[PDB]
RNA sequence: GCUGAUCAGCAGUCACAUUGCCCAAGUCUCUU
RNA sequence: GAGACUUGGGCAAUGUGACUGCUGAUCAGC
């Protein structure tokens, strides 16, 4: 593996 | 247009309510809770100045922790005129004696201070009951089992009944566990533990005005992708913690105290080692949780510990133990270090170059909290934003703490905006990174944080009670919230207007924990509707109910002068007693608790312990106690031992060996009861 | 990118085209396999593939300007990073640079 | 059971006991949990310090009259000195026999022997590492035990006498002075 | 062309004994929205009560006391200059003068 | 042969009340 | 350093509430 999976930039605050 | 604040209606409601009849105020945190105790006190202040001899009363401000019972007694001092005293262990009142008590009252009207000093005050008759106007109990809340309210309240059962004080609750949360089913029964008991019903606003004008404090932050959940797979280097640190476990179970320290479990059924390590694996087991999470780059940080700060650790040990065998500890630390740290310089060849530029590594040496959990922080506070003014990371683990503070540091000296838009700090709860971690024998650096973090020198708090649970801070615009739980209180107490931090509550949620939980907080919200909703709709016309349980309340537990202990031997203060008595009888440094030990077998209890007992637990306590080699102390057979291990201790303290009672008041004999005391035998020619030179 | 920071474009490079050679130290490298392997899994692919592609250069993030900025800046090491962009794959805004 | 090679013990200290359990009272260091028929030797050398300080002034008073009180009284105080009973201690191996489970005990125990033993366990200047109470203590306690069990304060002499012989000898000859 | 909401301005200056607690915490709270920054000019009856309480309460916490000037002075205006750069200014006009 | 009903035995699963161990967080007091 | 308190997670062992697999007994129908 040696790398930590990328995380996209369009996340949101959803609200709960 | 005036500076003085006023009560306002709902406030002067509950000091009328309270005046005539004892209860639990049940208000969200702010300024509204501690004003209407501090009008509560000066409605009580009647009998201040007259002194007890002559009739006279004084108040009591009982709090939960001391840092809690500080800014009470500040808050009570610069708001009131009255004059404040501050009663904690950390004054060592334990030697105080008669004398220093009775003048301590004498001067301060309003006494504050942490419940088991005043426990321990009132149960050795330096004041009675009938020498208070009115206790105040803040965070009542925690006031269940064993707890030192719940103790000091059951002091109400034993004196007199026509004397008794107003007993008054403060709690932002009535709840303290996850029991959220049946809010009835929970507030029913909480309710008989004081000796009072629950009052709250329940007027829309009474609930517009508490809003003028109190405030409902919009809450959002971040979800982000979980994954399971992990690194080779991951692997090769785990066989070599492996390793060392086994190597250090035979490291052969010298003979070490015997430590066994909570029930003393199973044995276990040394403290000493337990304090290794602890450390080591910790940075296995940290690094499985948080990432490489986390685990950079987090060897440090074992680096630090472990340092610590080896100039504080004593023996040789200790200082070689830590030795291999730093050895292993330091492998750990070149091999994580080997692997973050293992990818460099990108590019040249150092400062993006940070940035680089911290992103792709994270779990997506680190990634997307350092992406939701970078996208809240981008181009901000430091002066504008006032937030809170709650963590869960201790050492993860630091962690966190040392991982934003290096983040924020890496982005060109948060180089000046955010300012990390971190703090832990007791057994403070050490804040340094470099185990320098000593820092000039003396500015607490709270401190600092309540300064405005920093912005980004890094706490554990500490900040959610108690400690006063001012309203933060952002609340980042970044672990998943785990109780009620917790999550209600939290969101009551970020009490400014239109703030933000952030929670970090993996993908494959996002439904439990939305179920979770559905449920919180719901018992919140039941807890209002349960107290707007009952109707009580007597508002005060009666004298069954409180009476079978306290009825499970060992019965008290009273003598002929009026002190209590509480059985829950018992085992604290016992060993309290037997840090005294050593004459020597490396005289002390501590009382042997054995629990005894089928056979050995059946030979003692007969069949009339048959299914029941006892415990036998053998004193050490000093004391007068030589005759191995039996419980009585109780149902469990904890009540039977706390049977045998309150036995034990019981004969030495009888022997003489507590003062009448239940507490060690001191020197001078004995040297007291010798006075007029030995130095009786004395007197007629006017010396004693 | 995480450098969220507004930039300049100086010109465009009709001539040129993604799944060009980059110029300097990257030959065997080009724009268009950089990019998949840099962000690709951020932005999935890259249309108009042979359409023109544009040069930025940043500006400032200061507000001050009346002190001198004295410091060995080694300007033509300052230039050297030039930069070659996608022109789908960053946001225009209809403000003018200057 | 507790006591291990007792006749060695016996021997080095130069008296046979007839009751044990004054012994066994004697070497019980308060540290020792499995002893639940005796007490600490704390009521035993509480004793043992007195006798054997009036036994020593006795001797001294006796015998050195050529020397001024204050050269007396400083006799007097460095022989019954901690640091003193403490090199006697080690000096007759009676520091084997101490019943202890402490480990920091033990281990400054250990460096005091060794660093005596560099020196012949010859009394040095006063002794640069600490030294255990715990030695002297036993070592009184151990001269209390030798009194209770015969109720003879001159064959307590006896053995005071022949413990402390060397260091009798050395003291009236030049006066610790510090 | 910018300032503090209008009604909080009137409460600051013409409020001598209240001038002195308002601090930027208690600036935090006045965290407007488009309307009101744009069109109506001052904060709603809501905001504006909930940022007077707060600044009252400064009297009763740890804030009670403090000098928040250092950090608030520029809303209204005011500044803290030293004697001697009054005394050297004074000079200084003389000296261009001369 | 086929199905239902009752009843006993066992195994597996679900919930609850006890108990025990392990880990985590927060709190207090004693003592140097 | 010791002792104690409240809370949560994980696991195991007892009870008890429900169901299921399977077998036997008693009973009806075919």
């Amino acid at each position: 593996i040696d790398r930590y999976e990328q995380v996209s930039k369009d996340f949101e605050f959803i609200k709960i | 247009e005036d500076v003085e604040i006023k009560p306002r209606g709902y406030q002067l409601r509950l000091v009328d309510h309270l005046t005539k009849s004892n209860g639990i105020v049940y208000l969200p945190t702010g300024s509204g809770k501690t004003f209407v105790a501090i009008l509560v006190l000066k409605r009580f202040s009647q009998d201040f100045d007259k002194p007890i001899e002559s009739g006279g009363k004084r108040a009591l401000f009982m709090c939960n922790t001391v840092e809690l019972a500080r800014q009470q007694a500040m808050a009570v001092r610069r708001c009131t005129n009255f004059k404040v005293g501050f009663y904690v262990g950390e004054q060592g009142v334990d030697d105080w004696t008669r004398g220093m008590w009775s003048d301590e009252i004498k001067k301060n009207q309003v006494l504050v201070g942490t419940a088991q000093v005043f426990l321990d005050m009132v149960t050795q008759t330096y004041v009675a009951l009938s020498s208070l106007s009115v206790v105040i109990i803040d965070e009542c809340h925690h006031g269940t089992g064993h707890h030192p309210f719940r103790e000091f309240m059951r002091l109400f059962t034993i004196a007199n009944q026509t004397k008794l004080p107003r007993v008054v609750g403060l709690t932002g949360v009535l709840i303290k566990g996850n029991e959220i089913t049946n809010v009835a029964t929970k507030l029913k008991e909480l309710e008989i533990t004081y000796r009072g019903n629950i009052i709250t606003v329940s007027d829309t004008k009474e609930m517009e005005n508490v809003m003028l404090y109190a405030t409902k932050p919009t809450e959002v959940m971040v979800s982000f992708p979980h994954q399971e797979q992990v690194l080779t280097v991951t692997r090769l640190i785990s066989a070599e913690i492996e390793k060392f476990y086994v190597s250090l179970d035979l490291m052969n320290i010298g003979v070490q105290p015997i430590r066994r479990s909570k029930s003393l059924q199973c044995l276990r390590d040394p403290s000493k080692k337990s304090f290794v694996k602890q450390l080591f087991n910790d940075f296995l999470y940290q690094m499985k949780e948080y990432g490489i780059y986390a685990a950079s940080i987090a060897i440090i700060s074992l680096i630090v510990e472990f340092d610590i650790k080896r100039r504080q040990a004593e023996t040789l065998s200790v200082k070689l133990m830590h030795r291999t500890a730093l050895t292993l630390c330091e492998k750990i740290r070149h091999l994580l270090v080997q692997k973050l310089q293992d990818m460099t060849y990108d590019d040249d530029d150092d400062n993006v170059n940070t940035e680089e590594v911290i992103m792709n040496f994270s779990t997506p959990k680190v990634q997307r909290f350092l992406m939701s922080l970078k996208v809240s506070f981008a181009d901000k003014d430091p002066k504008d934003i006032c937030c809170l990371v709650f963590v869960e683990r201790r050492y993860t503070c630091k962690c966190i703490y040392g991982l934003l540091l290096n983040y924020i000296q890496s982005t060109p838009e948060l180089r000046n905006v955010l300012t990390p700090q971190f703090m832990v709860g007791r057994n403070n971690i050490s804040p340094d990174f470099e185990s320098v024998l000593e820092r000039k650096w003396q500015k607490s973090a709270i401190q600092q944080f309540r300064d405005g020198n920093a912005n980004l708090m890094i706490c554990s649970s500490v900040l959610e009670e108690g400690i006063d801070v001012q309203a933060c615009n952002h609340v980042f739980i970044l672990d998943p919230v785990k109780t009620f209180n917790m999550y209600v107490q939290s969101k009551g931090r970020a009490r400014t207007t239109e703030a933000k509550f952030v929670l970090f949620t993996a993908d494959k939980e996002r439904e439990k924990t939305i179920q979770q907080i559905y449920q919180y919200r719901k018992a919140h909703n039941d807890i209002a509707e349960y107290l707007k709709d009952r109707v009580l016309e007597k508002t005060e349980p009666e004298l069954y109910e409180i009476k079978g309340h306290f009825q499970d537990d060992i019965d008290p202990f009273t003598n002929e002068n009026g002190a209590v031997l509480l059985p829950n203060n018992a085992l604290a008595i016992l060993h309290r007693y037997c840090q005294t009888i050593p004459t020597d440094a490396f005289g002390f030990v501590i009382p042997w608790f054995h629990v005894l077998q089928e056979d050995e209890r059946d030979r003692i007992f007969g069949v009339s312990a048959k299914g029941k637990h006892v415990i036998s306590i053998n004193m050490p080699v000093n004391c007068m106690l030589r005759d191995t102390i039996y419980s009585d057979p109780m149902d469990n291990v904890k009540t039977a031992k706390i049977s045998a201790a309150f036995k034990a303290c019981k004969v030495l009672y009888s022997l003489g060996e507590l003062n009448e008041r239940f507490v060690p004999k001191t020197l001078k005391e004995r040297v007291a009861s010798i006075a007029d035998v030995h130095f009786e020619h004395w007197n007629k030179y006017g010396d004693s | 990118a995480n450098y969220d920071k507004p930039m300049l474009v100086t010109k465009v490079h009709r001539e040129l085209t993604p799944l060009s050679y980059m110029e300097k130290n990257q030959q065997d490298k080009t724009y268009y396999e950089f990019t998949m392997s840099k962000y690709g899994n951020r932005i999935g692919d890259v249309v108009h593939k042979d359409k023109f592609m544009i040069e930025v250069r940043d500006l400032t993030e200061q507000l001050t300007f009346y002190v001198h900025n004295r410091g060995k800046f080694n300007a033509k090491s300052k230039a050297k990073m030039k930069v070659i962009l996608i022109p789908e794959l960053c946001f225009n805004f209809n403000f003018p640079g200057d | 059971g507790f006591l291990i090679n007792h006749y060695y013990l016996e021997k080095n200290l130069g008296y046979t006991f007839k009751d044990r359990r004054y012994l066994l009272q004697a070497l019980t260091h308060p540290s020792y949990p499995t002893n639940r028929i005796t007490g600490s030797y704390q009521e035993l050398e509480f004793i043992g310090n007195a006798i054997l300080d009036f036994l020593i002034s006795a001797y001294i008073f006796e015998n050195n009259t050529k020397m001024n009180p204050g050269a007396l009284t400083d006799l007097r105080s460095a022989l019954v000195n901690n640091t003193t009973l403490a090199c006697i201690c080690v000096r007759h191996r009676l520091h084997f026999f101490i019943l202890a489970e402490n480990a920091k005990l033990s281990e400054i125990i250990s460096k005091f022997v060794n660093f005596q033993e560099s020196q012949g366990h010859r009394v040095t200047n006063y002794v640069n590492v600490d030294v255990p109470k715990a030695l002297g203590d036993v070592l009184e306690a151990l001269i209390a035990a030798v009194y209770l069990d015969c109720r003879d304060l001159q064959r307590t002499w006896e053995v005071i006498f022949n413990l402390f012989e060397p260091e009798l000898q050395e003291f009236t000859r030049k006066v610790p002075i510090n | 062309g910018i300032s503090l909401p209008h009604n909080v301005l009137a409460l600051w200056r013409e409020n001598p004994e209240f001038a002195k607690i308002i601090g930027p915490h208690n600036l935090r709270d006045l965290a407007l929205g488009d309307e009101e920054s744009l069109v109506k000019g001052n904060c709603s009856d809501i905001n504006y009560n909930r940022f007077v309480e707060g600044c009252r309460a400064n009297g009763q916490s740890f804030y009670a006391g403090a000098d928040f000037s250092s950090e608030v002075n520029f809303c209204v205006g005011l500044v803290t200059i030293p004697n001697k750069v009054i005394a050297d200014t004074l000079e200084a006009l003389l000296g261009v003068i001369v």
